[PDB]
């Protein structure tokens, strides 16, 4: 009942980072403190890693196991967006704002950062555990994918949105909003596929799947807290970001058909403010007036 | 954020459900109380100012030496006696950011509006203090505005040429192609926009010295020209702008058009080279009847007939080309080509469309040559003769390359002063002076055609502004009636001034005797059709001004027969990009694109309402995109019937309309006599 | 040396089925004979069936085994074009020209057809034989992929190009030309990835891989000749189609860095009308001798 | 597959563990008894053949009209009396595919090897039957080989130019840049490779008439030249090849080099224009001492001193440039620049390296000008004076643009016939004739330099072939001794022929009086040092030939002082790429790249063994990549000491070695006196 409308929405949202000129951010970037620039680079690098694995591994593997040519076409399109559009856009931002050495250093930093490695290990592990014709392993990977789309990106998204909302780094911010618009529909779509599998189960099996989903969320959440503190303490924003990730965790649960897990909190209003032509042939009557 | 910028952005803040337009005026005051006066260099007297500007290589000594200092001081006093005030912030901002003379360090303002106007007037008069005062009164009343080159550079030592529209003919040879590249580079160095006709160039797959499939076509020449224009970019100030025109019956026409497709490869697409397509009536007839057309190889036609394909009338030559076995041709679908043109214009606004027969059925100088192509702005339509640039140590055959002189009447200011005749004649005199003082030593055909043809372009602007401030819709029949009458008077007084200059100097333009002015054919429609307003409102608008009748046109025809005409071409309506801001006018005769335009300068936002915009005339200031393009075509044709050259005619389309609608607008423009179509701007 | 360049060319060629209006083809379709309509339907179904294998298996399997983030992104983009763009385009052409019952019957026929099946299963067999961390098996699959993209499609493309060059079925012919333009670049790109593997091999292993490629080409070519006669004899075109197959076989070989196998032939003019050394610092005393 | 193709492929099928080289001979027989004799066009006699080739616009009738038909028949009979047989299939294949004259549709062969040689000899002799027979005997014995342009185009109506390479000096002006682009297109149209010195062009960020940071630098001119060479690509047959040379002290030297980086952006990357770097001894000295160097802005230096930066000696003016505040400069690391050069040469083989001081310490015409750049093959090193191309209607100051005619001695055939003197003199006469009959009507500086300098290039081929076929290792000291003696003999007889031509014509080259030939300095090392072979084997190789001693050199010096020299430059060793196949010779004086080369033609593959390769001389035919580049540098320096122009010295590198090894090879070449380095080809 939904794939065709997701297909149409995904293809109509198609974009490339080159559509957005980035040289306009040069001055507001220059004006940020060293702490702010450091957090910003690292935040986008963490996002790049997530999209790299979502594009290389997550979306293609889910596409392989989901039945139906139209469902596969949507998932293939989403996979392309992850690595050919999203992951690449971050390099466009980096290449504009930062010198090569700072770019090299931040990519080295992703390799050695323990929270980023842990979250990649956990998510990719679940993707690679999918067994052919085994719907339960597939469900588990789809939960992981929804948590990546609708929860894990958000510790990263906070900062570009926080600046966009203050009228700073608005070109980079425009790219990020386009990425976020895509991930929101990706999380909903994968969520609907996960619910399909969940709804086939006995009540006993469902109870176990909820346990899996909640245990996984808590494990990812605890790691994300440490990651958030590590990045944001130097810019004074860790508590604010934590509220934001809890907000988005609830959205991820909802995408999976589950009740919200965290209590509602006031999000920084700045971040809330951060949120060919048709052709006809010529008739013989068009030549006369 | 500066105070004037806050006062300007306060326009959008609505009070009582209305825009605070008057706040803009306050912004101007701030822009002068806080910035302009603080950063304006002041001198104890005008003598010290002139000495400082001349000594520091800001001005030229020659034009100031023609007057005594008392006369220059009197001209400056006449300029300052008006007490001119910019009515909007954007007018003063555009003048003092683009045209006001600044120090070498670009931190101080040496020229006010009155100073620049006085200097331009003194340059125009060429030693006549009374003529200089007349020019000062013309420009300080803002009745006439010299083009951006003339207005910016007149009287300045560190300057480019006063002409920025250049049309080059390229002959089918490597020597001619290299010379065209060189001349394009030299003219872009001077700051001019260069248009090149590539129809004489043989298509891809033609023979060079009887070896087959050797020619790269016009696309390789376009790549060379694009590189030349990228290299020559006004000493790294503005992006080098060039245009290439190809006849639609040239075989490369698809590849030509393929240079503007987004999917085109890096070795195919040209980015800084605008493209225009010349469409003879034969192509429109073939598309209308759905008969398959033929695109011809120019070199085979040249070998068979001894003349270039674009040098003969395709209406009478097309059947002979098709039936000639020695003429090589390729089958095409003209309707498919029209759809491709419409699609390309939807994507990028390219190509410019030139309706060859629409231009040449009213062209007065067809004996010299038929108009084969237009300029970068698609409004200059003049006879051109190709040059034969031979090898070294061999004499070149220098032809005629078009370079007309731009200047725009402010229709609102001209008509409220009831001074159509005086403004037109003074503008013609100033354009003649600038054409006579132009000497380009690296473009031989441009210089020869400037000396011979003496062609000038006198345009008009603020048509929509004048109509909206007078309670007239741009698409109304009353607006077309006003345009008809006003531009017929403009043509009448331009012809009268040209004939008066010819009588005074005793010389006409070269080959005038063969022109329709000499034979009296040009005046036919003027000696039989009365162009007085048909509506009482327009007649009351023209009250206080003598409207030339058929008897007056007969007298003018007799005067031209007796004395000749000094200018081969007189009127062309240019887009008038930035000078419309300084004059507080709507651009060209085009309808306004937006009622209030939002611009970003530096990291600041600014708001420019259209001149005279208020609550009472908000509805009359209809946006161009909301207008019916057929009625815009009707108005542009009404104006074009009184303009010897073309009008920069931009189409304003909505994203909803398809390529069929664009093609319908183009075909209605062709039917209504539109000479050129400039751009297809999609909202 | 090449992936970013191909990335650029791929993304700038992006298109969607909806851009070409198909209904105006019915004005020439109605004037074709039964044999012409039959051949067209069968050719179209052949292309559709082969392209589906490439979208579901061929491109995703190669993307899975190739190392390199940028290569995986380009390959993902190509897989997306197969599944999201090409497959929808073929379906659109079919739905325009034939009623539902006729489409189902043609696909039933082509699905049972001996020559279509032989080539489809030969290609799929090589994709299924790729082994993790075995570059030889990957190379063999890449050869199969290049043969599909740059060679096997062309016995099919011939007919739409033949009509397109005559002014018939222009809307569907435009679509086919866009598809073909994508397959051309796909073939060139996968060819470069195969040459990279080939160049890492010993001389004996190279000779062995060349023998594999030529042997595979021979098997496919002999089946193409039979496929060609089976479809094109009824419309009298087989001789010219055979020239077109050999010409495209030579292009496929050149994509794999191999010499042409077949002598140069002219093609039907109607179809033509349709168509880092180690950086070591100077240590001083290198300036003295 | 053809029978000759199978026979040629039978070489690699080993029999008893040995290659079947003799099978190659069989292939040629097949190639003649199945293809060439059937595809040749035979006439009843030579009269009908000559008439058919003349009326059908295959041959120029002027050069044939200087001989009676009896003399032409005698020349052709002399050519055919040798019964020349191609010893390898690839020799005949290359001649009949690249140099034999074919019909308009290229379906039949009109020219045999003897026919082509006879036509070239008749063109060379210019009406002298005995001289024509001498040229026929020289070329049919394959002692001398005219360059590909001369051999292919001599006596042909549809011919191009006989000059292979052209060198242009580009002055720092838009007019000069446009003229350079035009001349480059004209000379690429003529088929010649064009080299342009961009060192006079001011760098990026320089002022064009007091507006600063305006110039695009040499990279914009590089893009213009790249597009010009792409457009002028020999009518689409051979890709247009151009070379740009920049001094290493130019500020743009990095950006220059960045044009060849594989990661360069499209707006900077240049792909059809080869790049060369001119390195004075000052740069090598700065890199050796690790002192930070300074690259300079040419326009500031020209403003301060009145001369261009490359117009004067950097070794004496570098400190003055650095200490001058009015000269603008940028700090660079010379060792980092050297490492960048090595990395670029490893990646792409660019830039060409020209050691300016090595060229000018032995340059005989420093009075006319110092050698500031080289040609596309980096072997032409001649004085050039820049031209002042002024505005239109202004006279241009025409300078000297280098251009020389190429011709190679086949060392094996010359020494086998014991005819160094006769071959050198006849080749000098043929090159003098080629220079005299060369008249280029679109390159004025090239024409003036050809008329004044009278420079020719007499190269040599089959050095490695002769050494390997005589049991001498190319890296051995005996090989260097042979090269020393042979090229001293070549220089002696070339100077003797030049002086004899000057005596017989009563004219020398322009400004000869200031040259080292006139002052006797050039002969210094020849009148004090004996260049006779130091090894008995080499002396035996030179038996039957009078090796010039110091007394003969003193007599030649006196003869030159009395009569002068006709040619400013005589010897230049070109790469001799494809014409070495026809002569059955190794390419130039370079060592062989491979013993047997596998080349793919059409859908077939062919194997060409090196000339004379066999079991007994397999290891004497050592591959260049396996050789020590230091000993190859020693050989090239030994040859270079007797060559007035340069030698196209290609470096042959292994993949294992680093950029430090490449830098060491370059520095050893500079130390040993190597003038230019052509390519860094990595295995
Ligand atoms: N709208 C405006 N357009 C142009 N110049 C202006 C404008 N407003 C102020 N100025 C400049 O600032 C000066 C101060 O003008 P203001 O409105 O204060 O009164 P004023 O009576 O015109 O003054 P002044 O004694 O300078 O003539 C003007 O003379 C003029 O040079
Ligand atoms: N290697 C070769 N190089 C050049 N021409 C050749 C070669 N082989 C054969 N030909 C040409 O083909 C002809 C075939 O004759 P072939 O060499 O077999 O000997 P033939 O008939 O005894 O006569 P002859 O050797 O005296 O010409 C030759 O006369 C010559 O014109
Ligand atoms: C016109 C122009 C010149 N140049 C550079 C290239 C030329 O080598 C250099 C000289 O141009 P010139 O033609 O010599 O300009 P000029 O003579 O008017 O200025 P000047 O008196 O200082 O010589 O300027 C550009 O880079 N871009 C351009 O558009
Ligand atoms: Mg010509
Ligand atoms: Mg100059
Ligand atoms: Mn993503
Ligand atoms: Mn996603
Ligand atoms: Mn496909
Ligand atoms: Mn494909």
């Amino acid at each position: 009942d939904f794939t065709q409308m997701f297909y149409n929405q995904n293809v109509k949202q198609f974009w490339l980072p080159e559509e957005i000129a980035l040289n306009g951010d040069l001055l507001t970037w220059k004006y940020l403190g060293k702490n702010e620039q450091d957090t910003y680079m690292k935040v986008l690098a963490g996002l790049t890693l997530l999209d790299t694995e979502q594009g290389n591994t997550g979306m293609p593997i889910v596409a392989e196991h989901v039945d139906g040519h139209q469902r596969k076409a949507v998932l293939n399109f989403m996979a392309m967006m992850e690595n050919a559009v999203h992951a690449k856009s971050y390099s466009n931002i980096f290449m504009t704002l930062a010198p090569t050495e700072t770019i090299n250093e931040v990519f080295e930093w992703v390799k050695q950062n323990k929270y980023l490695q842990k979250k990649a290990q956990m998510i990719v592990g679940l993707y690679k555990a999918i067994q052919k014709d085994d719907e339960i392993s597939l469900f588990k990977a789809m939960v992981a994918s929804v948590y990546l789309e609708s929860f894990l990106f958000y510790s990263g998204f906070y900062y570009p949105l926080y600046f966009y909302g203050q009228g700073k780094l608005m070109q980079s911010g425009e790219i990020i909003n386009l990425i976020l618009r895509d991930e929101a529909i990706h999380g909903v779509y994968v969520g609907l596929l996960a619910q399909e599998i969940y709804n086939k189960q006995t009540e006993e099996k469902k109870a176990e799947l909820r346990e899996f989903a909640i245990d996984l969320l808590n494990q990812l959440y605890e790691n994300e807290l440490e990651y958030t503190e590590d990045l944001y303490d130097q810019v004074g924003l860790s508590h604010d970001v934590k509220k934001f990730i809890r907000y988005n965790a609830n959205k991820a649960l909802m995408n999976l058909g589950f009740d919200p897990y965290f209590e509602e909190e006031d999000i920084n209003p700045i971040v809330l403010n951060g949120l060919k032509a048709t052709v006809e042939p010529l008739k013989d009557d068009d030549f006369y007036f | 954020v500066p105070k004037w910028i806050q006062l300007n952005n306060e326009i959008m803040i609505q009070k009582d459900g209305k825009f605070q337009f008057d706040k803009d005026k306050e912004a101007v005051h701030s822009y002068f109380v806080d910035y302009i006066n603080q950063n304006t260099v002041f001198f104890h007297n005008l003598k010290e100012k002139l000495d400082y500007l001349v000594e520091n290589q800001y001005y030229e000594e020659e034009f100031l030496s023609l007057y005594s200092f008392e006369d220059i001081k009197e001209v400056f006093k006449t300029a300052y006696a008006k007490k001119f005030r910019f009515p909007s912030f954007m007018s003063a901002f555009k003048f003092y950011n683009d045209y006001a003379l600044k120090t070498n360090d670009k931190k101080k303002i040496l020229e006010r509006y009155e100073d620049r106007i006085s200097i331009v007037a003194l340059f125009f008069a060429n030693g006549d203090t009374e003529k200089a005062k007349e020019y000062v009164n013309l420009m300080i009343n803002q009745e006439y505005q010299p083009s951006t080159p003339t207005f910016l550079n007149a009287g300045r030592k560190r300057r480019g040429e006063l002409v920025s529209c250049f049309l080059l003919e390229v002959n089918d040879s490597l020597n001619d192609i290299s010379r065209a590249i060189d001349i394009s580079m030299q003219l872009s160095k001077l700051g001019g926009g260069v248009s090149l006709n590539l129809s004489k160039l043989r298509a891809k797959g033609e023979a060079i010295k009887d070896v087959e499939n050797a020619t790269k076509g016009v696309v390789g020449v376009m790549k060379l020209l694009d590189n030349a224009f990228r290299y020559a970019d006004q000493m790294g100030q503005r992006q080098g702008s060039g245009a290439a025109y190809l006849n639609i019956f040239h075989r490369d026409i698809n590849d030509f058009l393929d240079t503007k497709k987004i999917s085109a490869d890096e070795d195919v697409r040209v980015k800084t080279l605008s493209i225009g397509v010349v469409i003879p009536d034969k192509f429109v007839e073939l598309a209308r009847e759905d008969k398959a057309a033929y695109v011809f190889y120019p070199h085979t036609i040249y070998k068979e007939y001894g003349q270039h394909m674009d040098e003969m009338d395709m209406n009478e030559m097309y059947d002979k080309f098709v039936d000639n076995p020695r003429v090589k041709k390729e089958k095409i679908n003209p309707r498919k080509l029209l759809e491709k043109l419409a699609m390309l214009r939807s994507e990028s606004g390219y190509p410019y469309i030139m309706f060859q027969d629409n231009v040449n059925k009213v062209h007065a100088n067809n004996h010299i040559s038929k108009v084969k192509f237009s300029n970068l702005c698609s409004e200059v339509l003049q006879a051109s003769q190709v040059s034969s640039y031979t090898d070294y140590d061999e004499e070149d055959e220098i032809g005629l390359d078009i370079s007309c002189n731009l200047g725009s009447l402010n229709i609102l200011n001209v008509m409220e002063h009831k001074s159509i005749e005086k403004t037109v004649k003074l503008a013609t005199d100033s354009l003649t002076h600038v054409s006579e003082t132009t000497d380009i030593r690296n473009a031989p055909a441009v210089r020869r055609a400037n000396k011979a043809m003496k062609s000038i372009g006198l345009g008009a602007m603020n048509l929509h502004g004048y109509l909206a401030q007078n309670g007239i819709a741009y698409e109304s029949p009353e607006a077309r009636d006003f345009a008809n009458t006003f531009f017929m008077m403009v043509n009448f007084y331009s012809i009268q001034r040209s004939a008066e200059i010819a009588k005074e100097k005793g010389e006409t333009f070269d080959q005038y005797e063969g022109s329709t002015y000499a034979t009296g054919e040009y005046f036919d429609k003027y000696v039989s059709t009365d162009f007085s307003p048909k509506y009482e409102k327009i007649a009351n608008l023209f009250e206080g001004m003598h409207i030339p009748t058929t008897e007056d046109w007969k007298k003018l025809k007799a005067f031209v027969a007796e004395h000749g005409m000094y200018h081969s071409y007189r009127l062309c309506i240019a887009p008038t990009g930035s000078i419309s801001y300084v004059q507080s006018s709507t651009a060209s005769v085009m309808p306004i694109m937006e009622r209030i335009e939002e611009r970003t300068y530096g990291n600041s936002k600014t708001y420019y309402p259209m001149p005279g915009l208020a609550s009472n005339n908000w509805f009359f200031y209809k946006e161009a995109y909301d207008m019916d393009m057929f009625k815009v075509v009707d108005m542009i044709a009404t104006i074009q019937q009184h303009i010897d050259q073309g009008i920069s005619f931009t189409l304003f389309l909505k994203d909803t309309m398809t390529t069929r609608d664009l093609n319908r607008i183009d075909l209605y423009a062709h039917h209504r006599g539109i000479k050129t179509i400039y751009y297809a701007r999609t909202k």
